[PDB]
């Protein structure tokens, strides 16, 4: 349900994290 | 009435921890850069002309 | 139970030791040293492995390898300094942990304390070998002087000293051994730390008051995780202040001079953490009497329990105890001062009286003061 | 007997926003969560660096 | 050039003038036997100490 | 058991927590070492890597490096047929090996200057005060010629020729070569050879101080946030009794 | 023959009593002992009032040690009121033990 | 063994507590500490301070002597004679 939205923000976070962090 | 800056910030970004993390990820980025830029500048001001950055002119391209 | 993460995996339940553990409410800030003590040991390890990742354990290279670590390797300079200053912090913390055992009588935890002493002596071995690692003038002569001290033993000593060194001097063999011992020691240490934790988890912490606080317990997670984190911030601040702005300050020894096996350490001495013992040691004329009383300085700790005389395991309500407790701390300070002192009259006569004071305070003064206070209270 | 009970005066410990004996706190506290979580947010972000 | 002037100034202050008297004596108040243990160092060091403390602060504003 | 007048606390340009090295001084002081010192004392950990640490270009120091390999070259290292060019080569050893060294200086062994400031007790204050410190033997004293008398040597003697005298060398720019002016530049180049990381380090200290001035106060807050529950708490005891 | 000397210990005693700060914390001597095996049993023999009361006072005092605040001057234990209420209980406990030890010689 | 419900027995004790969010972390930042910091330091000072004071005298004297006896290279026995 709310998982897509939440999985979408969780996917965002990992992305920007790598990108920046790395 | 309007929400205090905090309350605005709150309901836009912190209610959902997913948004809360995101925020933190992006602020960790933006903040690094200003901190360094500011902090570096500060430092380099205290030792004007003491550091190569200031002194490369003498023997550079004639 | 279903889907209670913590109890589900059995392994994960074992970690609730840091969350759902009953933790005394009242609780000085001298209780963070335990947790700091353990960050220290992880910090060293980390850092260490990294140093070990570019260090060579030979007479020819060792100094060079160190020197290479802090010049051509990227960030190899902080890591090393961070490592060196780390070990000052680990000892600084160490003595705070014990001061508290002494003072609030945490050592009532017979079994937990014992392992504490074991721990304390085990870090001392490690700090004594690693210093040798770089192979600097100071390290080379202190390793000789201290291990030869051991040759005071009458029948064996001599043979012994030679087996330890792996030769008749401290050449390669010796150096290579310290590296390996330095390496594995801390891993052995971590098991102990954890057994230490294990025994304490059966009785809980003591407190300023010195009274049971089961009537007053508090979940570790909510509170104490924040406290620990903050203490770590303060801990890291002291380590970096010292690393970044006062690199060798604390590292008394300036000797960045490769060790020439025939030279003069004007005033050779262990680093700060070992000066007490050193002082203690010089005060005796005879060299065997010095070693035994070097050993006893440190081992005395295993008898504290059996010297406790009062009915209040908490010095907090006992003023004469407090006064001598502090004295011995300042005596202890005084003893560290002697450590960097030339061998001479003034320092000898002072150090002599300070050694006596030090065993008096632990052996005879305090215990009497215990009874006196108990009689005063009509106990 | 259990009715002679009274919750202590908390005025000293509480704050501005929620100190009004007679008014809503629901339209007060919204922010009061945000300030406290703001400190967290920062803390985390700085520590990240 | 620099160093050499500042030094003198330093020894021109009332506490330099005052403790130079212990140098002045010793430098000539040694007897006939010349008791080698009579080495005038002690007294010299004192002077030098005070000279230099001064030197350092002033000498520094003079260099490049 | 002779007093040592080691006390020096030399004024400096990098005495302060935020204070950094002055490379012009570094630059100057390098030449000092190279002309005045290179002769008897080595600097083994010192590569020709001044470029950015000394404001010498890569082309600058390459060329500075090259001549040092042409005249003292790898022929004293064991590269039979080596000449100009290389940059990984370390500062040329005044003599083939220590033992020699002591012969050229008659039993004394000229200390590698690499770490001098960090090694001996007292840092660049003592080094400055040694070089700049040379005074008249004390009434009643005797001295073997090599045993020049120096006011700051432990044993109150040193085997040190005129370390540095006025107009010993000349700098590019024109910096007044005063015994002391030269020493101030020599020490500095020494400080840096002992601790290359001196400038990074202090910049880092700046960023670690600011950061920590934001995290200590934040995290204390966090700590009162939670604890507040307990510290604000009030008790009440109501026996049936 | 103690008339002067043992009528003056009460003065050091009194001085000592308030010197040890438990005084200030709302606590009483009995409530400060070291909780060991004999003391435990003793505590386990306390009547409900007596015993609930120690629990409240340590609950009050540890509360205070957590907050580093001393109780009001008005509300502090006064030496003249030395309820040695544990002493009675504690003694026997010990008394019973010693006997049990003694009976175990031969 | 469970730690939380088996620690002890308590009867008749009511406790009242508030939430973090309704409260302030730092009530009288300085007006409480000052007098609390003052009040406990003044009860510490006497117990604590002394032995450190004494160490300082011993330090001071102790180093004096040293520098004398050694610096006073003539101390032990005079020159003239
Ligand atoms: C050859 C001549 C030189 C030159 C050009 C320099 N030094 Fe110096 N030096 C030399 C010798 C033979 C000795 C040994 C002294 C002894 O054992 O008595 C020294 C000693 C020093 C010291 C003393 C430190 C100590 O041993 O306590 C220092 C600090 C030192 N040398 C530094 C130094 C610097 C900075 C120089 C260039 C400006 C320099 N020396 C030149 C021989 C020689
Ligand atoms: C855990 C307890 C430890 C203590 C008290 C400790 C302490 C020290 C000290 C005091 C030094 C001397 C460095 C100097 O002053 O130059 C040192 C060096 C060294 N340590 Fe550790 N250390 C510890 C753990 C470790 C571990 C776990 C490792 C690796 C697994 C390690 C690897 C090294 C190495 C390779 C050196 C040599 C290079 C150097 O001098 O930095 N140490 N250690
Ligand atoms: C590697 C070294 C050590 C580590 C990692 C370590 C770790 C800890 C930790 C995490 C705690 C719990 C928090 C605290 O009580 O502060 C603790 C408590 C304790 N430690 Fe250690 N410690 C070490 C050394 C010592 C030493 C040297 C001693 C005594 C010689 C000691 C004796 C104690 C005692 C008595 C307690 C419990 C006191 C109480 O809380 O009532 N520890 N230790």
């Amino acid at each position: 349900r709310n998982w897509v939205p939440t999985a979408q923000l969780w996917g965002a976070v990992g992305a920007v994290g790598l990108v920046s962090a790395t | 009435v309007a929400p205090t800056l905090t309350a605005r910030l709150y309901s836009l970004l912190f209610r959902r921890t997913s948004t809360f993390a995101l925020t933190i990820v992006v602020g960790a980025l933006f903040f690094e850069r200003a901190f360094d830029q500011g902090a570096d500048a500060i430092y380099e001001h205290i030792n004007e002309g003491k550091l190569w950055k200031h002194i490369k002119h003498k023997y550079e391209n004639k | 139970m279903t889907n209670i993460r913590k109890s589900h995996p059995l392994m994960k339940i074992v970690n609730n030791a840091f969350i759902d553990l009953p933790a005394p409410s009242n609780i000085s800030s001298w209780w963070n040293f335990g947790s700091l003590l353990g960050i220290c040991l992880i910090l060293q390890i980390l850092t260490g492995l990294f140093l070990a990742m570019h260090y060579t354990s030979d007479t020819t290279t060792a100094f060079s390898s160190v020197t290479h670590i802090c010049r051509d390797v990227n960030y190899g300079w902080i890591i090393r300094y961070m490592h060196a200053n780390g070990a000052s912090m680990f000892f600084i913390c160490l003595y705070m942990h014990v001061g508290r055992g002494l003072y609030y009588g945490s050592y009532t935890f017979l079994e937990t304390w014992n392992i504490g002493v074991i721990l304390l002596l085990t870090v001392m071995a490690t700090a004594f070998m690693g210093y040798v690692l770089p192979w600097g003038q100071m390290s080379f002569w202190g390793a000789t002087v201290i291990t030869n001290l051991l040759s005071a033993i009458p029948y064996i000593g001599t043979n012994l000293v030679e087996w330890i060194w792996g030769g008749f001097s401290v050449d390669k063999a010796t150096l290579t051994r310290f590296f390996a011992f330095h390496f594995i020691l801390p891993f052995i240490i971590m098991a102990i730390a954890m057994v230490h934790l294990l025994f304490l988890h059966e009785t809980g912490s003591n407190n300023p008051t010195g009274i049971s606080s089961d009537v007053d317990k508090i979940p570790f997670h909510p509170y104490y995780t924040i406290k620990d984190i903050l203490g770590a911030l303060l801990l890291i601040l002291a380590l970096m202040l010292l690393v970044l702005f006062a690199p060798d300050l604390l590292g008394d020894p300036d000797n960045y001079t490769p060790a020439n096996p025939l030279n003069t350490p004007p005033h050779i001495k262990p680093e700060w953490y070992f000066l007490f013992a050193y002082a203690i040691l010089r005060s005796i004329p005879n060299k065997l009497g010095g070693v035994l009383a070097l050993a006893f300085s440190i081992l005395i700790l295993a008898l504290i329990p059996l010297l406790h005389t009062s009915k209040q395991r908490s010095m907090m309500f006992r003023p004469l105890s407090q006064c001598l407790f502090w004295a011995l701390v300042a005596d202890l300070l005084t003893l560290t001062w002697i450590g960097g002192q030339p061998v001479e009259h003034p320092y000898i006569t002072i150090g002599q009286l300070a050694s006596v004071l030090y065993f008096l305070l632990i052996l005879v003064l305090m215990p009497t003061a215990g009874t006196i206070e108990n009689k005063l209270l009509k106990w | 007997s259990h009715t002679d009970i009274k919750v202590p005066d908390f005025s000293d410990y509480r704050r501005p926003e929620v100190l009004d004996s007679t008014k809503s706190s629901k339209e007060s506290s919204e922010a009061r969560k945000g300030f406290s979580y703001l400190v967290t947010a920062t803390t985390t972000v700085g520590v990240a660096y | 050039d620099p160093l050499t002037t500042v030094r003198e100034q330093c020894e021109q202050l009332e506490k330099c003038v005052k403790a130079r008297e212990r140098l002045e004596l010793c430098d000539e108040r040694v007897s006939s036997r010349s008791q080698t243990e009579e080495d005038c160092t002690e007294e010299l060091l004192d002077f030098l100490h005070a000279r230099d403390h001064c030197v350092a602060h002033k000498l520094f504003n003079s260099l490049k | 058991s002779d007093l040592e007048l080691h006390p020096p606390s030399y004024p400096w340009s990098h005495r302060g927590l935020l204070s950094s090295l002055d490379h012009t001084s570094i630059r100057r002081g390098f030449q000092v070492y190279k002309q005045v010192c290179s002769s008897c004392h080595s600097m083994d950990y010192v590569a020709y890597r001044h470029l950015v640490g000394v404001c010498y270009t890569e082309d600058e120091a390459k060329a500075l490096a090259e001549e040092v390999e042409v005249q003292d070259g790898p022929n004293e290292d064991g590269e039979m047929f080596m000449r100009p060019g290389k940059l990984s080569d370390y500062f040329p050893k005044p003599y083939p090996n220590p033992e020699a060294a002591r012969a050229a200086n008659n039993g004394a062994l000229p200390p590698d200057l690499s770490y001098i400031v960090r090694a001996r007790h007292g840092g660049e204050d003592y080094v400055f005060s040694l070089l700049t410190g040379y005074c008249e033997p004390p009434t009643g004293v005797s001295l073997r010629e090599g045993l020049y008398f120096n006011p700051y040597f432990p044993g109150q003697a040193i085997g040190m020729a005129p370390p540095i005298y006025n107009e010993v060398l000349e700098f590019d720019d024109g910096t007044p070569a005063t015994m002391s002016q030269v020493a101030k530049d020599v020490c500095t180049f020494l400080r840096w050879a002992a601790e290359p990381e001196h400038d990074h380090r202090k910049r880092m200290g700046l960023k670690m101080l600011l950061m920590m001035g934001l995290l200590l106060p934040l995290v204390y807050a966090m700590k009162r946030h939670k604890w507040s529950v307990l510290k604000s708490r009030k008790l009440a005891y109501r026996p049936p009794k | 023959a103690v008339s002067a000397s043992s009528r003056w210990l009460e003065g050091i005693r009194k001085w000592y009593y308030n010197a040890a700060g438990f005084n200030k914390l709302g606590l009483m001597r009995d409530d400060t002992i070291h909780e060991n095996d004999d003391v435990k049993e003793a505590i386990r023999r306390l009547p409900e009032n007596l015993y609930d009361d120690r629990v409240f006072r340590i609950k009050r005092a540890l509360d205070l040690s957590m907050r580093q605040q001393i109780l009001p001057k008005e509300q502090w234990t006064k030496y003249e009121e030395d309820k040695s209420y544990l002493e009675p209980y504690l003694k026997e406990v010990i008394r019973e033990r010693k006997e049990r030890e003694e009976w175990a010689k031969k | 063994g469970r730690q939380f419900g088996h620690l002890t027995r308590v009867r008749h004790v009511i406790t009242y507590s508030l939430s973090p969010f309704e409260q302030r972390a730092f009530p009288h930042y300085f007006s409480k500490g000052i007098p609390n910091v003052l009040r406990r330091t003044r009860a510490c000072i006497l117990r604590v301070a002394p032995p450190f004071v004494a160490f300082y005298l011993v330090y001071t004297w102790g180093t004096q002597e040293f520098e004398k006896s050694k610096r006073k290279n003539p101390a032990a026995y005079e020159n003239d004679r």
